[PDB]
């Protein structure tokens, strides 16, 4: 009941600056009891996102002492039985694990820089579970790019992040409508076949490449920088005549730039390529629609 | 669907007649309006409440209805 | 002291030219 | 009420009134009418006729219990 | 001493005002007097073509002709069955049209309005991704199937209760592509007449022929669909036929191409197990009774434009509540509401909601037979 989680909630707030986790055995029962009651709207979900707050001040005394990562295990089997009693079945009372979880990834932000790397993934195996299975989050999806990230700088990318990418690329693009951070997810598989060095995974990974689109209105230059990792996509192993849409976004970049030598390998690159693609109807076009710039009669290389 | 004046040799659309008038439905337009006050209503006057309340007032003031912002019956 | 006075030969011719946008007008309405 | 059966009933007037719902409510929706409707029965109406917007009310008339008879008398 | 320069500049701006206006539309009027020569050119159609000038049609009041074109007619499109304006005197051919249309499709195919999108239900991702895989995919890339190469899936059912908004979805699909609906209320085909309900599938099906990216969208299948028992009766074996241009116009000779069609039925019992085949119609979908985000989510959008304050439990409602479309949700607020105009509380209060409840949770006493599982 509101007051029922008013006297918990108000009257065990006091206990986390002196004693042991023992009032938290008294609070399993308490917030299980609660939840089981459980207020169906906006009641017990914010005093119960309240009492795991102050469950996070115990984590903040247990979790932040000696990473037992036991004490945490069982704090997320208590977190496994409660979200084993009521059913939540798009039915509304999550905010006892919107800011609890979200706290949680909070703390593995004050985490990364002081914990070493298995009780993190103890937390990660746990909110696996906890996200994937309760009701898929839009932030959390986005800590999840940033806690399989985290996966990945545990190793520095090898094979089997790039499989623990692979698992998650398209899973959570329909669920949830993103045009900005997921892009900048699906940027990092690439460098995550380079370093396994498959160019037709990285065909198939630009697949998933193309299956986004409109990628312009999303920040003011996010994809004017993109256009390095869609470069970067097909630059070395790219083909002849495949290439002319690749060979341009080199040039879109220094755009912006009133630069005279990345943007004039803008120009020698969206220039040297028709030497590379063969006999086109799209090539003694092009070569007279590129032909205009002031600054590309200047090289003798040109006029050669 | 409608009735025009075109010109025997141009056959151009020359005008538009005042005569669709429809047939029935124009004579179904009861114009003459016989009186009956609330008077002669005796035994239903819950249901002249009711009555009013639904009907009357949407035609008179919407206002009644959408300051307080959801919808007429 | 002369923009009046091309002015007012374009008004004449402003007068001309409306009651040539009254005989385009109604000497045309009339046929 | 509507039928699944062969060689009787009607399937066509349902479209003079699904037309009139049609016509009148959703084809841009203008609060400028109001339908009044003075059923003897009910039981022979579709449930597609009285749902929650094609008629709101269900408004009985009971029986003049004896002095609406000497009143209407 | 410069005034007569604005004396004669406002007369002058006045007087080319007036002459524009005027001599506009003596311009516009001596257009008018050279369409006093237009002729009224001729409705007619090709009946079939005979030779490169020689056109075998018909006048559409009455007798047949044998014309041609004018020079630059396109000779090529004229096919026959399409419609022609021709000359009134010479009676040479001058012009073909669309072909016909056959207004019954008008007065429901762009009677279809715009929509909020997918948004507007809740509960359902499953459903809208999925039938998101099944419908939208072979109109933004159909390729990826070619990738793979096996050809797209066609069309599916949706079922359930009564009422939880399969028209809904559907109106939330005709937000999302937002292009070419057809959309039939599907009952009112039978009108007195044998082949006419053919006819107008025909024309329908011709229509979606013509159009690339076609929806098609049926509701109230079992008016239209029925069973095919043993003949003995005399007015639903009119609905074996028609059943039978399903049964043939679903699949014809020639596949359909980017003609998708959505079927909602609230009974999948009684079809034909001849439709209930795959290919036609790929999988039968279960919508529910709205969850509790679903009531939720949906009461809060129907919970929108409401003059409410800092009082609304909404588990009141929701609890006090055991499942209720959104339509149902549109009765609680609305009706709620309707106690807020009671003793006129300009405001909104709580406490009228859960008296929506009592009305309508009240007038559930009616109905009964809640499902009808297919197959
Ligand atoms: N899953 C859902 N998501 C969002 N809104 C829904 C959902 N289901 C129903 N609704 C709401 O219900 C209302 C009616 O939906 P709809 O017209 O589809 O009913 P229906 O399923 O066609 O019912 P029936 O087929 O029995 O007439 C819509 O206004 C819609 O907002």
């Amino acid at each position: 009941m509101a007051d029922g989680g008013s006297e918990r909630a108000d009257g065990r707030i006091v206990k986390m600056e002196v004693d042991y986790s023992a009032t938290v055995d008294q609070r399993l029962p308490e917030c299980a009891k609660l939840a089981k009651e459980g207020r169906l709207q906006e009641v017990i979900e914010t005093l119960l996102s309240l009492e795991k707050q102050t469950r996070t001040a115990s984590d903040m005394v247990s979790t932040s002492r000696i990473l037992v990562a036991v004490v945490k295990m069982c704090y997320e089997a208590k977190e496994w039985d409660l979200l084993n009693e009521n059913i939540m079945l798009l039915s509304k009372r999550r905010s006892q694990l919107k800011q609890a979880v979200a706290k949680m990834v909070q703390q593995c932000c004050t985490y990364v820089e002081e914990i070493t790397d298995l009780p993190i993934k103890l937390r990660l195996i746990d909110t696996l579970r906890m996200v994937t299975e309760g009701k898929i989050y839009v932030e959390i999806e986005r800590a999840r790019l940033t806690k399989t990230l985290a996966t990945i700088k545990e190793q520095n990318g090898d094979v089997k992040e790039a499989a623990s990418i692979l698992q998650e690329l398209q899973v959570e693009t329909y669920g949830s409508m993103e045009k900005k951070e997921r892009v900048e997810f699906i940027l990092e598989q690439m460098r995550l076949c380079l370093a396994v060095k498959d160019y037709i995974r990285t065909q198939i990974i630009s697949k998933k490449i193309n299956t986004k689109f409109f990628q312009e209105e999303n920040t003011e230059k996010l994809k004017l920088k993109y256009y390095n990792l869609m470069i970067q996509l097909d630059q070395h192993e790219g083909s002849y005549l495949s290439i002319c849409k690749h060979y341009r976004a080199i040039y879109d970049t220094p755009c912006i730039q009133a630069e005279s030598e990345k943007w004039q390998q803008a120009l020698k690159s969206v220039v040297l390529y028709v030497i590379l693609a063969p006999f086109d109807n799209e090539q003694s076009d092009l070569v007279h629609r590129i032909s205009g710039d002031k600054k590309l009669e200047e090289i003798p290389k040109y006029k050669d | 669907g409608d009735l025009v004046g075109v010109n025997k040799d141009s056959y151009l659309i020359l005008e538009t007649l005042p005569t669709e008038y429809d047939s029935r439905v124009k004579a179904m337009e009861v114009d003459e309006r016989p009186t009956e006050q609330y008077s002669d209503i005796g035994g239903l006057d819950k249901q002249i409440q009711e009555l009013v309340e639904a009907i009357v007032l949407p035609m008179n003031h919407k206002e009644k209805f959408e300051n307080l912002g959801i919808q007429p019956p | 002291r002369t923009r009046l006075l091309d002015s007012e030969i374009k008004i004449m011719k402003s007068e001309v030219l409306r009651v040539t946008h009254e005989l385009q007008a109604m000497k045309d309405k009339i046929k | 009420k509507r039928f699944d059966s062969e060689k009787a009933g009607d399937r066509e007037v349902q479209r003079t009134m699904l037309e009139l719902l049609n016509q009148l409510d959703g084809f841009q929706p203008n609060t400028q009418v109001k339908v009044i409707a003075a059923t003897n029965r009910v039981d022979i109406l579709d449930p597609a006729l009285l749902r929650s917007g094609r008629l709101d009310r269900k408004i009985e008339f009971p029986m003049p219990n004896e002095e609406a008879r000497a009143r209407i008398m | 001493k410069l005034l007569e320069h604005k004396e004669i500049d406002g007369r002058l701006k006045e007087l080319r005002e007036q002459l524009k206006e005027l001599t506009k539309q003596y311009e516009k009027s001596e257009n008018d007097l050279k369409a006093l020569q237009s002729v009224g050119q001729i409705v007619g159609e090709v009946l079939k073509q005979l030779t490169e000038e020689k056109f075998i049609v018909k006048a559409t009041n009455g007798p047949r002709y044998v014309v041609g074109c004018r020079r630059q007619l396109d000779k090529s499109k004229l096919k026959p069955g399409t419609r022609v304006a021709l000359d009134m005197t010479t009676l040479t051919i001058m012009r073909y049209l669309p072909r016909e249309v056959d207004p019954l499709v008008y007065n429901m195919s762009h009677e279809d309005p715009g929509n909020v999108s997918y948004s507007e239900i809740g509960g359902l991702s499953e459903q809208i991704r999925e039938l998101r895989e099944v419908i939208e995919l072979p109109l933004t890339n159909p390729e990826l199937f070619q990738r793979v190469g096996i050809i797209p899936p066609k069309g599916c059912l949706l079922y359930g209760p009564p009422g939880t908004g399969k028209t809904l979805l559907a109106r939330a699909v005709a937000s999302q592509l937002d292009c070419n609906f057809l959309k039939v209320v599907s009952s009112s085909i039978v009108d007195k007449y044998i082949g006419e309900s053919a006819r107008l599938i025909r024309e329908m099906f011709n229509y979606a022929r013509d159009h690339q990216p076609c929806i098609i969208f049926m509701d109230e299948i079992d008016a239209i669909g029925g069973r095919r028992f043993s003949e003995g009766t005399s007015a639903d074996r009119e609905i074996q036929r028609t059943l039978m241009e399903l049964l043939n116009q679903m699949d014809g000779f020639d596949t359909l191409h980017r003609v998708k069609m959505i079927m909602a039925t609230n009974r999948p019992d009684t079809l034909d197990p001849a439709l209930l085949r795959p290919g036609r119609l790929d999988r039968k979908i279960h919508i529910d009774l709205p969850n509790e985000q679903a009531r939720l989510d949906i009461l809060k959008i129907h919970a929108g434009p409401i003059t409410k304050h800092g009082e609304i439990d909404y588990e009141a409602i929701v609890k006090l509540s055991d499942g209720f479309n959104g339509a149902d949700l549109r009765n609680v607020c609305t009706e709620a509401g309707m106690f807020a105009i009671r003793a006129d509380h300009d405001f909104v209060v709580q406490e009228d909601f859960m008296k929506a409840v009592r009305k309508v949770a009240d007038s559930k006493k009616l109905e009964s037979k809640l499902d009808y599982k297919p197959v």
